[PDB]
């Protein structure tokens, strides 16, 4: 009957576990942001646990899709655009961002959603989730922990979630820089062509077009070299991620989440070989063939153990790509 | 929530205890530095960013942030060092080059680094006002060599920006410092400087320079002295006007006192027989003096220094004296239109303002001007006026007002047709200012008369088409005069409602609308931003590079004006537009103009009908968070008024079909509404049908049709008289005085002759056949021209 | 200031005559009134609450 | 139409812009009158389709030549080469359906029957 104003009060008379679950299922049907805020106000006025409710709403929406991690064949599947079901999973994060006290849980749940989107190669949907998390969230989580007068280190879950969020940031930044570089390298200035019987006026017009092309090519190359340096730095920040490597927990004093641990290992096996192939492609196309070969030293390094995340097929393909770069060095 | 120092420190300690290496601790140092900065702990922020910079020496953001920390401490040299390092690492930071130049000039102007950084900044931001200020500071320190370079810099900046008040003031001060008073005067006299007359510092500087020049040349009878005295009186008048608007009452008294003394000094040089340009300007400036004196009295009442009741009659005398000053008689001297047309424009502005204020101050009292003349148009009344304005500071002999003759004042009430002519003259000086247009529109609205917005808009926008065939377009280049007219009608209405809601507790002697200098902003900053964008785009006065931003502002709010999807307009605004356009369109003798106004009136009625259905359903109307026109809940349409507005919409549809020449569809539509306004339109249609049949040799069939048309006309006119006899309140709904209905009824009786008074055939018993098919008022979708030539339009506008 | 008892009742009765089921709408209108009455009365005033339900 | 447009512009003190518009209207009038004379010279049967005697067309053509003066007889700009842009939208000759009177007062009807 759409009597929204009355629901929070009658739900407060239920047992706490039933109140949380029943109110969460109600809030899942609310799409309008002004109504969302009004329902949280009413839940707070009724003395309901708003924090457990908004957490449960996000978990229910996250659990609605038991889509198995599709075994991806080696096709460059074009960026599968954000679906309406993906949009519902993005917009559920707003529930946890409303209360600053929930920033730790907002970060944990956003990481869990981004893990699914990254495994499905939905990079734009993962960026939309990342942009819902306010940039101060890490500082706010530390501030709230310090205010609770705990001389103890942060909970190992929240420290691992902060680290995971930083891993996802480094990956998204490297993919964005690569896409900017990839758009720029495919847009070179066109060399002016002389028609084979040009008049004196057309020869002078060609000389002016040729001088303009030399200038425009100089600028295009200078921007390409800058973008190449930026993409190289960003991909190295992923491959050489500090203190135990990318998508690896540093704190072992957490409860065992086997699903999260499995997802992190899977993402390492998908993302790190890809980033190494993208970096080889950047360095090879920019004629940095000596730095292509240093990728063998980085992948074989005992410090990061990156060779453990490669399949035998991907390792063979990497060595074949490195050989293509060595052949260009012999031609030099 | 600001994080406490203790929360940040606990977060930093936890983040440092979790880090495996000293390098990993230092890599988090930039985040810690930002947290300490948000906590205002600048020393901890510096330590944290310095520990980060020792691991990431090539990060420009860290060096920039360290420079900001040193700048907040006042350590300018270390800040400049950190900013240089950031700029070396990333040269794309153009803003940092300007900040380095500013900081070096602030530290030591004699530093040879300052010239390098200012010139490097000048190449990055050509024509920046801040770079001009830094170059001025450098050159001002260099003595005579600096003077020539500063002169060249000022000339270059005035060439790029002729309307910059600050650069123009500096050129004048630079002439004065070199004793070149004649060049300062020549620069102030330049016609391009008329745009600077809206600035108080400029007008005060011009006044200073001209007084100093006139003092230096005392004893030389030069033609140049009369011209400078003329421009001094104009500049004094501008200082008074600007001080009345931008300053307090006391500064306005002192400004008027200096203008009074200036007029007194010129009075002895102006014999009443000399048709000299100075004499013409002196009498024009006398009218402005009294207009400003009346405005100062109303300002003193507004500041609660004096009660309204005590200052209304003295202020009304001052506006009467200002209104009655004769316009400068233009001899069109073939060849130099720029000087004499300006005094005529000022005279029109004075007469418009003073005349509307006299009508406002009278409150509709018939003898009000006569009572004021008898009471105050004498030497005792002058002495009272002098005491109100200047207290004991000026004697009757030391004042222009005290020595002036005010006894010869005519008992002349402002005529509305003359005021309409004066308003058209005043629009030239204000150049389409929205405050001026809204103020005039309010004056006419307080008189219950429609403002002549069409004439005003054609004068301001002579190249804009009256209507567009593409009402669904939001392209800025598609703007028509009717879009500007509805904009002004809504601004005037919203300003009127805002004045009423603020006036529910005001003194009964308070003027309904205050004079322009002391009147609060009548419109919103969004209405300003839209109008100024339209004006700048259409007049091609837009600054280079701003045109894309101006187009986006126009495009957004043009959707609202055309009542496109989700327009967010209050229904009362659409009703006011439709009524305003209906009245304006009906008053026009041009078929094409009538059709355009009626077509646009019908467009707003069609957009209003679905909102009336929501009101009938008792549903709320959606209000925008930031509306172009404010919603006023005191004007929300009541469910009782919905039927009368549906009937008014049907009348407007039938009037459009009549103007389109679909006379039969219009008759059927008017007969369906069964209202006095519909019966009046039916009577007019049947009268015109009878006059079209009236040729001096009719066949018997055409004589029967003529008589039937006159009988139908008599029938509808009688229904109006019968309804008026039952309810005399209907006289307010009639488009014409009831006397005109009686005169037309008696003319139709004379044409029918006495022989038919006894046979009324039952006028309504025989048209009970044709069921309900929704008459689709289709506007034609654009189907390609197929010329079929065989119906000459039967409708000539006689 | 001054006098509600005859015009408001005519307007509300006329609004409910436009609803597809005036009995269901009468029932629905009382849901907020019952909750409001419950929230206005402390747990010590339970019989004043029932008198307010009877009145509603 | 172009003759009446020229007569509406004919006031004894025109700005230079209004003088160019006046001359353009007279040139357009001369152009259409010449087309009538050229068609009549090809097919004299057209005299029966003309709303006026052909003599009135010649009298009007000679008055328009006198008003243009002798100084412009040698520069015909190609009277038809520059309006090849606007595709096919069926011009709906809509008679107005009866929409209720909304009075907007701002276009005095410019057409007095002189």
């Amino acid at each position: 009957e759409k009597q929204i104003e009355l629901i929070a009060f009658y739900v407060s008379h239920l047992p706490q576990e039933l109140a949380i679950s029943q109110y969460a299922v109600f809030l899942e049907n609310i799409t309008d942001p002004d109504q969302r805020q009004r329902c949280l106000e009413l839940a707070k006025e009724a003395g309901l646990d708003v924090a457990s409710i908004t957490k449960t709403v996000v978990e229910n929406t996250r659990k609605k899709d038991a889509g198995e991690f599709a075994h991806h064949d080696f096709a460059p599947a074009l960026d599968s655009g954000t679906s309406e079901e993906d949009r519902a999973k993005i917009d559920v994060i707003d529930w946890l961002v409303f209360d600053p006290a929930q920033r730790a849980e907002a970060l944990k749940q956003s990481n869990a959603i981004m893990r699914k989107f990254l495994a499905s190669k939905k990079h734009e949907a993962a960026k939309e989730v990342f942009a819902k998390i306010p940039q101060d969230s890490i500082a706010e989580i530390y501030s709230q922990w310090e205010e609770q007068a705990m001389d103890s280190a942060l909970p190992a879950e929240d420290d691992n979630a902060i680290r995971e969020h930083l891993c996802i940031r480094a990956y998204l930044e490297s993919h964005e820089a690569f896409n900017e570089w990839f758009k720029h390298i495919n847009s070179p200035p066109q060399k002016p062509t002389l028609v084979g019987q040009a008049s004196f006026t057309e020869k002078v017009a060609h000389e002016h077009k040729e001088k303009k092309y030399e200038m425009d090519f100089g600028i295009w190359k200078g921007h390409l070299d800058a973008l190449t340096s930026d993409v190289k730095e960003k991909i190295y920040n992923v491959l050489l991620f500090v203190d135990g490597g990318w998508m690896v927990d540093v704190r072992e004093d957490t409860e065992e989440d086997p699903e999260r641990s499995h997802q992190m290992v899977l993402l390492r096996r998908l993302c790190l070989p890809m980033m190494c192939f993208l970096l080889h492609t950047v360095l090879h196309n920019t004629k940095q063939y000596k730095d292509c070969l240093r990728l063998a030293d980085i992948v074989s390094s005992e410090n990061q153990k990156l060779y453990t995340v490669f399949s035998k097929t991907e390792m063979r393909n990497l060595l074949q790509k490195l050989r293509e770069s060595s052949l260009m060095l012999l031609d030099l | 929530m600001r994080r406490s120092k203790a929360e940040i420190q606990r977060y930093v300690e936890n983040a440092q205890n979790s880090a495996s290496s000293p390098r990993e601790k230092s890599m988090k140092g930039f985040l810690f530095a930002r947290l300490y900065y948000e906590a205002k702990e600048y020393e901890l922020a510096k330590r944290s960013v310095s520990s980060y910079i020792s691991v990431q020496e090539r990060d420009p953001k860290a060096h920039r942030f360290l420079g900001q920390l040193f700048e907040i401490e006042g350590n300018v040299e270390k800040a400049v060092g950190c900013y240089k390092r950031s700029l070396e690492l990333n040269p794309t930071q153009k803003d940092l080059t300007l900040r380095i130049a500013e900081l070096i000039c602030t530290l030591n102007i004699k530093d040879g680094r300052a010239e390098y950084w200012v010139e490097r900044a000048s190449k990055l931001f050509p024509g920046s006002p801040e770079i001009y200020r830094l170059k001025e500071q450098l050159l001002s320190s260099q003595g005579e060599a600096g003077w020539n370079q500063l002169f060249d810099l000022i000339q270059a900046e005035l060439f790029a920006r002729p309307n910059d008040v600050y650069v123009n003031l500096k050129l004048v001060d630079l002439f004065l410092s070199n004793q070149r008073l004649e060049e300062a005067v020549l620069h102030c006299l330049k016609p391009e400087r008329r745009a600077l007359r809206t600035d108080i510092e400029w007008c005060s500087c011009v006044v200073r320079v001209f007084k100093e020049y006139l003092a230096s040349k005392q004893g030389q009878k030069n033609t140049n002295m009369r011209m400078i005295t003329k421009e001094l009186l104009l500049a004094q008048c501008d200082v008074v006007f600007l001080t009345l608007s931008k300053k307090d009452v006391q500064k306005s008294k002192e400004a008027l006192e200096r203008f009074d003394q200036a007029l007194l000094s010129v009075k002895q040089s102006v014999s009443g027989t000399d048709a000299s340009d100075l004499s013409v300007t002196f009498y024009e400036m006398r009218g402005h003096y009294y207009m400003h004196a009346g405005t100062l009295l109303l300002k003193m009442a507004q500041s609660c220094e004096v009660q309204w009741k005590a200052l209304i009659e003295p202020a009304a005398l001052c506006y009467l004296l200002a209104y009655q000053v004769p316009k400068p008689k233009s001899k069109p001297v073939k060849g130099d239109d720029n000087g004499q047309g300006f005094l005529e424009e000022l005279a029109f502005d004075r007469q418009s303002k003073s005349g509307h204020l006299l009508l406002t101050l009278s409150h509709g009292k018939q003898n009000f001007i006569s009572e004021i003349i008898e009471t105050f148009a004498n030497q005792c009344g002058q002495s009272i006026l002098l005491k109100f304005l200047f207290e004991d500071n000026l004697s009757m002999q030391d004042s222009f007002m005290g020595s002036d003759d005010i006894s010869y004042v005519e008992n002349r009430v402002p005529d509305l047709s003359e005021l309409s002519q004066h308003d058209n003259g005043s629009l030239r000086i204000h150049n389409g200012d929205l405050q001026h247009l809204t103020w005039l529109g309010l004056q006419w609205h307080f008189l219950s008369t429609l403002p002549p917005l069409r004439k005003w808009l054609k004068q301001i926008f002579p190249r804009v088409p009256q209507e567009t065939s593409r009402l669904e377009s939001n392209i800025p280049e598609s703007i028509c005069l009717l879009d500007l007219e509805v904009f002004l009608l809504a601004v005037v209405q919203t300003s009127y409602l805002q004045l009423q809601d603020n006036n529910t507790t005001a003194d009964p002697n308070r003027p309904r609308c205050l004079p322009l200098p002391i009147c609060k902003q009548l419109f919103t900053d969004r209405q300003r931003s839209w109008w100024d964008a339209v004006y700048s785009l259409i007049t091609k006065k837009a600054l280079p590079g701003t045109s894309a931003k101006l187009r986006s502002v126009i495009q957004h709010d043009l959707t609202t004006l055309r009542a496109q999807e989700k327009h967010g307009l209050q229904p009362a605004v659409l009703v006011n537009w439709a009524r305003g356009l209906h009245k304006t369109g009906y008053s026009l003798n041009s078929f094409y103009d009538q059709k355009e106004y009626m077509g646009r009136c019908v467009h707003y009625w069609k957009k209003l009908l679905p909102l009336l259905d929501l009101v009938k359903q008792k549903k709320s109307i959606p209000e925008p968070v930031d509306p172009l026109f404010k919603h006023f809940h005191n004007k929300d349409i009541k469910v009782s008024e919905v039927k009368d507005l549906e009937d008014e919409a049907c009348i407007a549809f039938a009037t459009l079909d009549l103007v389109d020449g679909k006379t039969e569809d219009a008759i059927i539509a008017f007969e369906s509404v069964k209202n006095v306004v519909a019966y009046w339109n039916l009577a007019l249609i049947y009268q015109r049908k009878a006059e079209e049949i009236e040729n001096d040799c009719l066949p018997a069939e055409e004589q029967e049709e003529f008589q039937e048309c006159l009988l139908k006309c008599k029938g509808f006119l009688k229904m109006i008289c019968d309804e008026y006899s039952a309810y005399p309140s209907i006289a307010t709904s009639l488009p014409v005085p009831v006397e005109t209905v009686f005169e037309m009824l008696d003319s139709v009786k004379q044409s029918l002759g006495e022989a038919m008074d006894d046979h009324s055939p039952a006028f309504m018993e025989n048209h009970s056949v044709l069921t309900t098919s929704a008459i689709k008022h289709s506007t034609p979708s654009p189907t390609k021209l197929t010329i079929s030539p065989s119906k000459s339009a039967r409708f000539s506008p006689k | 200031l001054d006098s509600p008892s005859f015009t408001e009742d005519i307007t509300l009765s006329a609004v409910m005559l436009q609803e597809e089921d005036p009995g269901e709408a009468a029932t629905m209108s009382m849901y907020p009134d019952f909750l409001k009455s419950f929230l206005e009365h402390p747990s010590s005033a339970v019989f004043e609450l029932i008198e307010q339900y009877e009145a509603t």
